[PDB]
């Protein structure tokens, strides 16, 4: 319903999945992962999820294969793949 | 009347190929109108964009909502967009895709036809640009418009090979 | 509107390029620009004229806001120049003030109008919000149903406009998206015929150092009232003005937009249907569905807004059984758009007391569909048998939401 | 890594410069802020009702009264005793701040309000197809400024809003870039904790208006800062107190040969001759700023 506003909640845009954009999609390859951290920083779209055991996994429901992860990867630790 | 909707991304210009389809009807001596989705275009994200076919000047300003055509440029479009949805049991779906009409199983009455397309781009033409290439697939699939008059059109607004290549193929 | 006769000469192109085309052709002399969704393609063009050095004896400026690109106007009409721009929604608000100033100034500004929803909330998409809340200011304002009308419209205006019994500024309208970025068949606006059409803007007084004048006085309550009558006026000349350029435009190009309004099997219509914009295409095609069932549906077109033509109007009522009146527009605190608002004024004193209801609707740019037109159609065919049930209303509110 | 406060879902095109730079700003800013945005491709794209990517206070009123919004925040704050260390932070975009806000912005600053304005400077307007701002360089194309016959783009220079802020008496004004984050993080903290108007202003590279591959958003941004068209630096009341040295300056050709809006430099007849007029804005840069 339209509220009187209308005010929106926070951090609603999770009800739109963005994955779908992808030509391209990232995908760790986790032997070549320094931990650096970058590719977090990196994701436009906070798709970069951080681990426990300091690894880093993406969630795919929103990225959008943008391929900046990949390009700023010190360790070529990040490899596109088509899809 | 025809209508005709066009799926893509934002960047593989979808507009382009609505605008030079009503071009090409119209020197075919169809009355003609194209139009994009009315919003703003964001690189990647799924777009169409729209054409109509006429014996008659076309005065009407609504939205296309069921086309007897429908072409889609991008394979992957499939898994998050309805591209069968309200279309004519007697349309034509034409898939920029590898693979044969079957393997993608749409659950629709109309004629499902594939063309690789992206290759036919990549070798001919040597960039991946589908969206002109696609309409001699157009073309060849429904024999609305003439190949050589979509051949005219983007050699007028600016390919052909690649255009002629496809319509075989469809 | 497009004439079908005129095939042979057509070209598809963006209704964007169409006017600025237009534009182009009608040689202003100081374009003045500001971008907003959907304007943008009009301005585009002109740039790229601009840039090939298409545009003899003209300046062209990308302006910080639209208050500018009014402003600048002004300040070049003054001068003795040809002006141009466009603007749409919020732009258009923004300018307002201008707008006020530039008529009460008497400078005949032309701009294309590609008429867009007003915020809050934001919305892109087409509504008539943005020139029909300009009502007062004292431009001409003129809605275009096509292609071939919106680019036409831009000589017509600047004629109208610039004519010495008139001289207010205009806007010539036509629906953002719908008409703006629209590729259809239209006969481009021909040069060898509009330098005939069309005369150089001769102002009997300008900014000159060689003929010192001041422009921009300061009006106590002594002279005020003279100021508003001379506009009202000046809009009063207006009225044959545009059934005059119209008609002469007819005769030059062959391409005849009606004038001040434009009916469609509207003689022997008991159920008439009013509106403005490219609304008026889809009427004719589902009136067309009606008239092939034998029912008498028509459409009267209301072309000029301002002026407001109530005689004309008044007339072509005159056999009707029941009017519908369709805006694009409301004035929030009525439930009233302002078309449907002012013919019950202008029919209000006179002796034919037929229904009249009004329905408001593509508020934000939500579709009109062929469905939608038949529903009101029904319902006004309802009223014409049985009487008003409810006088205005939303045409397509979604009460899920409510 | 610091949290930031804008979630996925968002409507950015790939590799999108808006969105990094509200990312890093709110990793700087944290959640104890408000944020007013005008209108622009970050504002459209994080908030198409019923859905907001802000996990912060988020309001946006029109494209030109951003400074004025931020302005009555505050004074609400105040009023109603509730300002403690909340943050009042403006963003928006080169349009919105240089070309038709500076009216807005400029009474803030000279009013002295304890606000922050970021500036996402991605050199032209984006959201309604990439026209020209005064944020466009030199030679830029753009859908309002297009190379043609007569003309090689935008004929202007750069107008200089972090010099105009610091006019305005602003305590901290500081240049940054989405190439930079951690960089644009700490000047952004830093911009949100003094007391008084400051201002960022951020470098942006957008890869569907200046026509690169959305992959490189930040490989364009470094690119900007090696070859000396972007300079780095802090202004404290107004001196210059802070520079990112560029030991190793590029030639600007490899930053320009690397966008679509430069392309018609490298094609056209007396292009080179532009590349120099380029060149020396940037040999003036090394001068001036001392990098
Ligand atoms: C008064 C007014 N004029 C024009 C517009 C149209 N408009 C909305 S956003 C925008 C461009 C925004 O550019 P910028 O501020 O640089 O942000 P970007 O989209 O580039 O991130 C324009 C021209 C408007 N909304 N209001
Ligand atoms: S940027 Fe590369 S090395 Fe660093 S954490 Fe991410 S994947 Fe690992
Ligand atoms: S490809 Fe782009 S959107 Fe996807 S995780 Fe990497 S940076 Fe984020
Ligand atoms: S045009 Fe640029 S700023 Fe706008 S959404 Fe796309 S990448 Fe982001
Ligand atoms: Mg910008």
């Amino acid at each position: 319903a339209v509220p009187i506003g209308g005010t929106c909640e926070p951090g609603s845009t999770l009800a739109n999945k963005t994955g779908g954009w992808r030509n391209f999609r990232p995908v760790y390859i986790y032997e070549k992962c320094t931990k650096c951290g970058i590719c977090q920083i990196v994701c436009p779209d906070m798709s970069v999820l951080p681990r426990e055991d300091g690894f880093f996994e993406y969630n795919y429901d929103y990225c959008k294969g943008c391929g900046i992860c990949a390009n700023e990867c010190p360790a070529d630790a990040i490899e596109m793949i088509l899809e | 009347m025809k209508e005709i909707r066009i799926h893509g991304r934002g960047g593989q210009g979808s507009v382009t190929a609505a605008e030079m389809l009503s071009v090409a009807a119209f020197e075919d001596g169809k009355f003609s109108q194209a139009f994009p989705a009315f919003g703003v275009e964001r690189r990647g994200a799924p777009v169409q964009a729209f054409t109509r076919l006429s014996d008659s000047p076309i005065r009407l300003r609504s939205q296309i909502y069921t086309p007897d055509y429908v072409i889609v440029q991008d394979a992957t479009l499939l898994e998050t967009v309805n591209v069968a949805s309200g279309i004519k049991d007697d349309g034509i779906i034409i898939i920029n895709t590898k693979e044969k009409p079957e393997d993608l199983k749409l659950d629709t009455k109309a004629r499902v036809m594939t063309v690789d397309a992206t290759k036919v781009a990549m070798d001919i033409i040597g960039l991946p640009i589908v969206n002109t290439v696609l309409l001699g697939a157009f073309a060849g699939a429904t024999g609305e418009i003439n190949v050589e008059s979509i051949k005219k059109a983007v050699k007028d607004r600016f390919n052909a090979q690649a255009i002629q290549k496809a319509y075989e193929l469809i | 509107p497009l004439n079908s006769a005129d095939k042979a000469k057509m070209v598809v192109v963006e209704g964007s390029y169409a006017v600025a085309h237009a534009a182009k052709v009608s040689r202003p002399n100081v374009i003045s620009a500001y971008p907003i969704t959907p304007q943008t393609h009009i301005v585009e063009d002109l740039s790229q004229f601009m840039a090939d050095g298409e545009i003899p004896n003209c300046e062209y400026i990308n302006v910080e806001s639209e208050f500018s690109a009014i402003s600048a106007l002004v300040g070049a009409s003054a001068v003795g120049a040809r002006t141009y721009s466009a603007t749409t929604s919020q732009g258009l608000l923004l300018m307002h003030e201008v707008l006020f100033n530039a008529a009460g100034m008497r400078l005949p500004i032309v701009m294309t109008v590609a008429n867009r929803a007003v915020s809050a909330p934001i919305n892109i998409w087409n509504d008539h919000q943005d020139s029909i809340a300009q009502r007062d200011t004292g431009w001409l304002q003129l809605y275009a149903e096509d292609v071939q009308e919106a680019a036409d419209m831009v000589p017509q205006i600047f004629k109208i406009a610039e004519d010495k019994d008139v001289l207010l500024p205009g806007m010539a309208c036509m629906d953002g998206f719908i008409l703006s970025h629209v590729y259809e068949p239209v006969v481009l606006l021909e040069q060898d015929l509009t330098d005939e059409f069309l005369p150089k803007y001769e102002p009997e007084y300008v900014l000159d150092p060689k003929n010192p004048l001041t422009f921009g006085a300061f009006a106590d309550p002594s002279t005020y009232t003279e100021f508003r009558y001379l506009q009202e006026k000046a809009m009063q000349a207006a009225l044959p003005k545009i059934e005059a350029v119209s008609k002469e435009f007819a005769e030059i190009y062959g391409r005849d937009h009606g004038g001040l309004i434009d009916g469609y099997q509207l003689e022997d219509a008991e159920v008439v249907i009013m509106a403005m914009g490219s609304l008026v295409g889809t009427l004719k095609d589902v009136v067309d569905r009606y008239r092939a069932k034998g029912e008498k549906i028509g459409i009267l077109k209301v072309r000029s807004f301002r002026p407001f033509p109530k005689m004309q109007i008044r007339k072509a009522l005159a056999n009707a059984n029941a009017v519908v009146v369709l805006d694009k527009n409301i004035s929030i605190g009525t439930n009233e758009g302002a078309l449907f608002t002012e013919t019950k004024a202008c029919m209000y004193n006179s002796r034919c007391d037929i229904p009249i209801i009004g329905y408001t609707l593509n508020h934000g740019g939500r579709d009109v569909s062929v469905q939608l037109v038949e529903k009101i159609i029904e319902e006004t065919k309802k009223v014409a048998k049985s009487g008003i049930t409810v006088e205005s209303q939303f045409a397509d509110v979604k009460e899920e939401l409510l | 890594a610091p949290k930031t406060y804008l979630s996925p879902g968002h409507r950015g095109c790939a590799g999108c410069c808006d969105a990094l730079a509200s990312k890093f700003m709110l990793m700087g800013a944290g959640p104890d802020t408000i944020v007013i945005n005008p209108t622009g491709c970050l504002e459209v794209m994080t908030t198409p009702f019923p859905e907001s990517a802000w996990q912060v206070p988020w309001i946006h009123s029109l494209f030109e009264n951003g400074g004025a919004v931020a302005s009555g925040v505050e004074a609400a704050l105040k009023a109603l005793g509730r300002k403690g260390n909340t943050r009042v932070i403006g963003v928006g975009g080169d349009g919105s701040t240089m070309d038709i806000g500076i009216r807005s912005l400029s009474g803030a600053f000279e009013r002295g309000h304890d606000i922050t304005y970021v500036c996402v400077d991605n050199e032209a307007y984006m959201n309604t197809g990439i026209q020209r701002s005064s944020g466009t360089p030199f030679d830029a194309s753009t859908t309002t400024s297009p190379a043609g016959k007569v003309s090689f783009g935008n004929p202007r220079p750069k107008k200089d809003m972090p010099a105009i802020m610091a006019a305005h008496g602003s305590p901290y004004v500081a240049t940054t870039s989405i190439g930079f984050p951690r960089d644009m993080m700490r000047k952004v903290k830093k911009a949100t904790e003094i007391v008084g108007p400051t201002y960022i202003h951020s470098h942006a590279p957008c890869p569907t208006g200046w026509g690169f591959d959305g992959s490189k958003t930040i490989e364009i941004a470094k690119l900007a800062v090696e070859t000396c068209l972007w300079p780095m630096y802090e202004m404290e009341n107004g001196e210059i107190t802070q520079v990112r040295k560029v030991k190793d300056s590029r030639p600007v050709e490899e930053y320009l040969r690397a966008q679509k809006r430069f392309k018609h430099l490298f094609t056209m007849e007396g292009g080179e001759e532009e590349i120099a007029k380029i060149q020396a804005a940037a040999d003036w840069n090394i001068k001036h700023y001392g990098l």
